[PDB]
This record gives structure tokens, C-alpha cells and sequence, in this order.
RNA sequence: UGGGAGAGGGUGGUGGAAUUCCCGGAGUAGCGGUGAAAUGCGCAGAUACCGGGAGGAACGCCGAUGGCGAAGGCAGCCACCUGGUCCACCCGUGACGCUGAGGCGCGAAAGCGUGGGGAGCAAACCGGAUUAGAUACCCGGGUAGUCCACGCCCUAAACGAUGCGCGCUAGGUCUCUGGGUCUCCUGGGGGCCGAAGCUAACGCGUUAAGCGCGCCGCCUGGGGAGUACGGCCGCAAGGCUGAAACUCAAAGGAAUUGACGGGGGCCCGCACAAGCGGUGGAGCAUGUGGUUUAAUUCGAAGCAACGCGAAGAACCUUAC
């Protein structure tokens, strides 16, 4: 049971994942569109990205989590929509941070990104 | 509104000038464009490599994180 | 329908209840322009609702409609290789049309042999917010709510 | 001589991000992927999050229409070695110059030899989709290869599709790099628009495709064919040089008018959509195709032929 922690936002284009973690980084709980109940294309939908944050929001307050860090790793359309679902979730969204890891410049991407 | 424009005399080669060099990093630690700094290409060229030193020299971040 | 918007027609209000909506609901019952027959069948159900659950027939009518007026509906859209069903709002115009269409059609499927009773039972269920016309509004806005994730596909 | 810029090159180092994998922690029922989906991975605990480690590769920001190089090509930063080049001084020599058949050297990528390494990506291959099929396009894997050393290979849309050197011929503008006396001028590169001119046109145009000169390479219709043969080189792939028979009456370049487009923009139409009512279902009328008899007269064939010519076939009509 903890009220302050970390909220991660893994927003892809095929899916979104929201992981409620403690301030120590350990995962309190997580959620994805597939867990919200959607499949295939529907997971990456923005509205699904909201609901995944909602369910993740509940499980936070399920452990008394009152306000956490808004850590964002992703670029999908469901990224901005998930930010609301934390904000109106009865949690104090405190630190909205972009942590989309970009290489500098790193490995060869797939064919899909060329 | 160039970054250099708000500066007095300073060496672009003084890589230990982390304060002035702090100005020319992005909000995310990226290197600002010339359009933000107005340096010459020669000036800009002096800027980037020197900045890269401070990054390897740890005086400056390779990358920040965006705080919306 | 490209240039103008094809504004709706101003329905002549009914003689009895002085309503356009009532006159509107008449025409959905009207067949072949047989408005006189359709007029009675409504006015007959007027008496029935005036008799079975004796109240203001008009107030029961509008109460029936509001219990069945939808507000969210899907719309087919072949985005990509997928024929989606985007949920959409509804202007009060199409809200009334869909409501009026359903209450008639739901009334067109009851078992009782005559129409005005079917209308009467329909308005009774409708004013009670029950029956097929309500279910339809229930099913649509539910189904419209089922695809809320597709909302951004709207246009 | 004094200076300047530079991803110019070699070597040796060395910084971080990111991926991947491993380890440890926390945690659960999905992840991932697509147009959708599936394969697949996951309960044996994945993804998502955190810390630590290993390793390989590549250098985000700067960054540029920028720079450098003869070309290929060159980009994290440091140091060393080293090349080319520009500016100013007008100091030295005094024609010592240009080209350049061969030869020599370099020469992306792929590929090959050996050895090493091997993160990601990914030929070949496997599977899932899609399909009528899909030896593909998309996805999941996935090995050579991709990276290093050395040795080969020598091809390319190796393109400015523009050999080099030099001189002259409006200009404007942008850009980088020097000098100055910093309005400006003087130089060296890199783009844009354009005089004259040239150009078949497109366009070129002081970075000529103009005007000239010197030198080299190259073309003589298309295909046959960069193939055959031969010769040389190559480990190999193959490369270089390079025909003919036969065959066609054209193959071509540019641009014009259209047309087309599963290009774009803009508009529009019961074209879609919102509705209402229909046909296709049944029987019948009628028209027609095809069958059939002497014959089913003939015509109309998508829209725009088919209750049409036929607004009247018992004989007539009527054409059989």
C-alpha cells in the first residue's frame, strides 16, 4: 500500500501499456489495452489508451496510490489520450516527463522504418 | 533572439565554460540550431565539437527528458 | 445533397393536439398518403391510452418519444479493409426521425390484430420506456457505446 | 613566407544513447503484430518498470541547399602521422606548361579467401496472413552478409547522364571560406534566376550546354548483344576487349493536343449517404436469348436492345 509512486506510459501504435510503479521503480501494477478487453487493432486505439490508464489508475488507488510521476515512453496515438485518464483519475499527475528512448543513433532499424 | 546574442565575450573553445555552454544545449540537452544561436558555421562548428567534449567531459548532458 | 443543406419541411400541426410532432408521427404511420386512415389509427390509440392508462395522451406521447429518442449511433465506414461502425451523436432532427421510425415499426410488430392498439401498447411501453422501440434505442446506443474506441474515425 | 577552413585519409584510443542478451527486484494474462488478422512469444511469469553487467554495431542534437576529396566517397569526440586546397606578401626559379594512347595506382555496394567477431538488420530459407494462386508486397522468425585484419574482386543511374586545361563574354541573388581600406571591394568554392549566345526542345548560361584553342575517349540505325569466339585478368562469380549471321522500316530524343491514372486540387449529379417504395422470391402479361417445326419473317445487343420498331398479328395486316 503506497500513495505516491511512478506511472509509466508505454504508448505504441499497436498497443498502449500503463504500469503503476512505486517511487522505487518496482511495478505496483500495470495495464494494457489487451487487458482492458480489446484485441488486435483496437488495443492501439486512443480511447483504449485512456481506459488502460483508467484501470491502471484504479489499481493505483487500489493500493492507495494518490499521485505519481507521469513518465511517458511511446509515440502512438494513444499517448496523449492516456495522459487525461491519469489526470481525471483522482490522482495528482505531478511530473509529466517524456522518456521516449531515441538512440544516438544506434542500431539499424527494421525494414519497416526505412 | 540568438543564444550567443545574449552573451558577452566568451571563447567557444573553452569547453570548461559549462555555464555559457549550458545556454546552447536544448531543453532536452540537444544541441541548439544556428537559428537559435546565430553563430557562423565556423562559429557553430566550433560550438558543436566543443559541446561534444563537455558531454564526454560530463559537463553537459547527452540528453534531458521533456517535462510537459 | 452537395450544394445546399436541404432544410426540413415545416409540418402542419395536427388539428387535435395542435402539434407538428404528432403530425410528424402520423405520417410515419401513413401509407400511400392515406393520412385519414393513419390519422384515426393514431387518434384511436389516443383514446386507448386515454382509457387504459388514462392520462394526457399528448404527455404520454412525448414521454414515450423521449424514452426512445437515441443520441448515439454507429455509422458504417470502410476505413482500410475494415468496414467499421463509428459511434456518432445525433441532431434532434434525426433523433426524432429514428424515434418516430422505431415506435411505429415496433408498433408494427405487436401481435394484436388492429393497429391503434399496437400503437397504444407501443406508446404505453414507450412512455414506460419499454418494448422493442426502447430496446432498439437501448441496443443502438449500447452498440454505439460498444464501438466508442472508434470515435476518432468520425467525420 | 605568414596564415585559414575542412566528415580529406591512416593509426591508436575513447563517450554516451539505443537495441539485444544475462542477472537481481517488482508484477500479471497478455504482449506483439496488421488494413484486419494470423503466425509467434508469454502462466515454465512475458511486455510494461528499476538497478547491475556483457557484447556488437552506428554516431541523434549540431546537420545545412554546408564543408572536404580526383573519383569512389567522407560525420560521436581525442591524439599522432599524412595529403589536397584557398588567401595575403610579390620574395625566389624563369615556360620548368596542358593533355595524355598504353602502364601504374585508387575505385561504393554486392561478392570471394582466410581468420576474427557477430548487438540490430537481414538475402537465401521457414512459418502466418493476402490471394484464384503469392515462390512477393505485410507480419513472425531466420542463416550467409552486414563489422575487423589482411588478400582478392574492379562493376554501378561509378550521373552534373556534361573528360581536362586555359582565355573571353551582362548582371542579380543566396551561401560557405580568406584579404582588405569593412557602406564596399578583393579572392576561392557551392546553389538559384537570368543578358548575349547556344540549344530540336527541354534548358545551359562566368560552376556554359556560349565564343575559341590544345589533348584524350567515344558514336555511326534497332535488335541480334555487351552476347559468340578468341585473348587477358580473376579462386569464383565474372570482368576487359568485343563480332558476325539473321531481322526489322524503324528504334529514338524533345515537346503539342488529347485520353488515361487504383496522381492532386477543386466542384457537381437520387452517384453515395438519410429515407420511402420497389425488382430478384410466386403466378400471370409482355419482350427477348436459345431451342425446337413448314416457319417460328425481320430488325434493335450495355448504359444508349429487350411493354422497343409494333399506338392493336384470327384472315388482312405479313415481310415467313
Amino acid at each position: 500500500q503506497v500513495a505516491s509512486g511512478r506511472a509509466y506510459i508505454h504508448a505504441s501504435y499497436n498497443n498502449t501499456i500503463v504500469t503503476i510503479t512505486d517511487p522505487d521503480g518496482n511495478p505496483i501494477t500495470w495495464s494494457s489495452g489487451g487487458v482492458i478487453g480489446y484485441k488486435g487493432s483496437r488495443k492501439g486505439t486512443p480511447y483504449a489508451a485512456q481506459l488502460a490508464a483508467l484501470d491502471a489508475a484504479k489499481k493505483a488507488m487500489a493500493y492507495g496510490m494518490q499521485s505519481v510521476d507521469v513518465i511517458v515512453r511511446g509515440t502512438g496515438a494513444g499517448r496523449e489520450q492516456a495522459i487525461r485518464a491519469l489526470q481525471a483519475s483522482g490522482l495528482q499527475v505531478k511530473s509529466i516527463v517524456d522518456d521516449t528512448p531515441v538512440p544516438h543513433n544506434g542500431c539499424r532499424p527494421k525494414k519497416k522504418f526505412r | 533572439a540568438k543564444v550567443k546574442a545574449t552573451l558577452g565575450e566568451f571563447d567557444l573553445r573553452d569547453y570548461r565554460n559549462v555555464e555559457v555552454l549550458k545556454r546552447f544545449l536544448s531543453e532536452t540537452g540537444k544541441i541548439l540550431p544556428r537559428r537559435r544561436t546565430g553563430l557562423s558555421a565556423k562559429e557553430q562548428r566550433i560550438l558543436a565539437k566543443t559541446i561534444k567534449r563537455a558531454r564526454i567531459l560530463g559537463l553537459l548532458p547527452f540528453t534531458e527528458k521533456l517535462v510537459r | 445533397a452537395r450544394r445546399r443543406r436541404a432544410e426540413v419541411r415545416q409540418l402542419q400541426p395536427d388539428l387535435v393536439y395542435g402539434d407538428v410532432l404528432v403530425t410528424a408521427f402520423i405520417n410515419k404511420i401513413m401509407r400511400d398518403g392515406k393520412k385519414n386512415l393513419a390519422a384515426r389509427i393514431f387518434y384511436d390509440a389516443c383514446k386507448i391510452i386515454q382509457e387504459k392508462t388514462g392520462q394526457e395522451p399528448l404527455k404520454v406521447f412525448k414521454q414515450a418519444v423521449e424514452n426512445v429518442k437515441p443520441r448515439m449511433e454507429v455509422r458504417s465506414r470502410r476505413v482500410g479493409g475494415a468496414n467499421y461502425q463509428v459511434p456518432m451523436e445525433v441532431s434532434p432532427r434525426r433523433q426524432q426521425s429514428l424515434a418516430l421510425r422505431w415506435l411505429v415499426q415496433a408498433a408494427n410488430q405487436r401481435p394484436e390484430r388492429r393497429a391503434a392498439v399496437r400503437i397504444a401498447h407501443e406508446l404505453m411501453d414507450a412512455a414506460e420506456g419499454k418494448g422493442g422501440a426502447v430496446k432498439k434505442k437501448e441496443d443502438v446506443e449500447r452498440m454505439a457505446e460498444a464501438n466508442r474506441a472508434y470515435a476518432h474515425y468520425r467525420w
